[PDB]
């Protein structure tokens, strides 16, 4: 390739089939090499000349070449984003999305995504320009399918962007905006169209429920359903964030995902080969058997009850620990019959085994989870026997244990249990 | 009074 | 944590 001199050297011909050539040795550097020189390519001040390319109507090459420039050193740390942005890049990409020629709009939504991929603040400046309507006029079409593949996918791509990040949220009418575009895409078979899909899905339900109940609302939940049992890991993980979105909503919100099927595909996710997945599914069926107890009697007909047993035998200790708080929850809000159920599954054993565990929050967990069996145990007439399942699980004694533990927090139930309870 | 743990 | 990708070839 071209040194960056020779590369400047041309930009600054003012001959336009020069500049031509040299930004076509631009972006060739930009896109071969690893570690490309995206910071001699800025301090060298390319980056105002590239962004004047784009606005060559009468050149659609050099369009293209300083798009496609432009795109890569926006990929680039915030640092190399915040050039592009500096030299008017926004709104000369929200012009070419109106270019005739496919691979230039294509080359300016893929620039606006990374840009927008920056942070909250680059993706609403670009939503400030503009770039929402042109985006979304690139898809009305009756049938998706008519349009070719790559193209889809870095349109679906770049809106996921402009889904992304919390602090704060994309704005209201700008979600509202692109939700039934996004929905459509949910629903085009192609992997990756579906897996990006997901992933905005998965952020505009991370909030309050007022952002969940626009999603909810639009009707997607079967969809995420069916998706949350694709073969494919890069479309089953946003799917799963999504629907355990959602279930830190209302008890409606959650029953939603509960109507849906969702419980049916738990069986699996539980034991998922993937850590990450059986983290998270563990953790979302913490927050529904937080719901109501007709809620939490629908994990324990879906057959989960024996699922949430074994996370908490075998697992690593992050989804262990989510699955005592599923305890805990289902322990806390669950009827008298359906925490003898829990007891009879076999959760005793695990649960004591687990006291061991050197992080103070989860031994508070399950000594709450403890308590609230014994309040269930005092409701029957029935305390003595659950006393006795426990010192022979070895529980008795790793709970006085705990009162030297330094925690005045772990200090209280493993007093409190034994008065109460043991001696 | 909710028990549900947010992300 | 940012999501941003290149274009190569």
């Amino acid at each position: 390739n071209w040194s960056v001199e020779d590369i400047v050297k041309g930009i600054n011909s003012n001959n336009l089939e020069s500049q031509l050539q040299a930004t076509q040795a631009a972006r060739k550097l930009l896109s071969r090499e690893k570690q490309p020189p995206i910071d001699n390519i800025i301090r060298a001040g390319l980056i105002p000349k590239f962004v004047s390319f784009l606005g060559k109507t009468d050149c659609s090459p050099i369009q293209f070449e300083s798009a496609w420039a432009l795109t890569n050193i926006a990929s680039g740390t915030s640092e190399q984003t915040k050039a592009v942005v500096d030299g008017g890049a926004i709104p000369a990409f929200i012009s070419l999305l109106a270019s005739p020629h496919a691979h230039i709009s294509e080359q300016a939504v893929w620039a606006l995504g990374n840009i927008a991929g920056d942070g909250s603040a680059f993706r609403d400046l670009v939503i400030k320009h503009g770039a929402i309507d042109p985006l979304l006029a690139l898809l009305a079409v009756p049938d998706l399918s008519t349009l070719a593949c790559g193209y889809l996918r870095n349109l679906t791509w770049t809106l996921s962007n402009l889904c992304r990040n919390k602090n704060p949220a994309p704005p209201l009418d700008a979600v509202e905006q692109i939700l039934p575009t996004l929905v459509r895409l949910l629903h085009h078979n192609d992997p990756e169209v579906l897996a990006d899909s997901c992933w905005a899905i998965s952020y505009l339900t991370d909030g309050p429920n007022e952002r969940i109940e626009m999603v909810v609302k639009k009707g997607v939940v079967p969809q995420l359903v069916k998706l949350l049992g694709a073969t494919e890991l890069p479309i089953v993980t946003p799917a799963l964030r999504a629907i355990g979105n959602i279930v830190t909503g209302t008890d409606e919100q959650t029953q939603k995902v509960i109507d849906a099927g969702a419980l049916a595909v738990f069986p699996s996710l539980l034991t998922n080969p993937k850590t990450n997945i059986q983290k998270e599914a563990t953790w979302t069926m913490s927050n529904i058997t937080a719901g109501r107890q007709d809620q939490i009697q629908q994990v324990v007909n879906h057959g989960l009850v024996p699922f949430l047993v074994g996370v908490l035998s075998k697992a690593d200790f992050k989804t262990q620990k989510e699955a005592a708080w599923a305890i805990t929850n289902y322990t806390s809000g669950g009827t008298v019959e359906q925490i003898v159920y829990l007891v009879h599954c076999g959760i005793i054993e695990p649960l004591m085994n687990l006291l061991s565990a050197k992080d103070t929050k989860i031994i508070q967990v399950i000594l709450d989870a403890i308590s609230n069996i014994f309040q269930a145990a005092e409701k029957l007439g029935e305390t003595e026997k659950l006393s006795i399942m426990i010192e022979e699980c070895g529980g008795l004694d790793k709970i006085e244990a705990l009162q030297r533990h330094e925690n005045e927090s772990v200090y209280k139930a493993s007093l409190n249990l034994i008065e109460k309870y043991f001696s | 009074a909710t028990r549900k743990r947010p992300r």
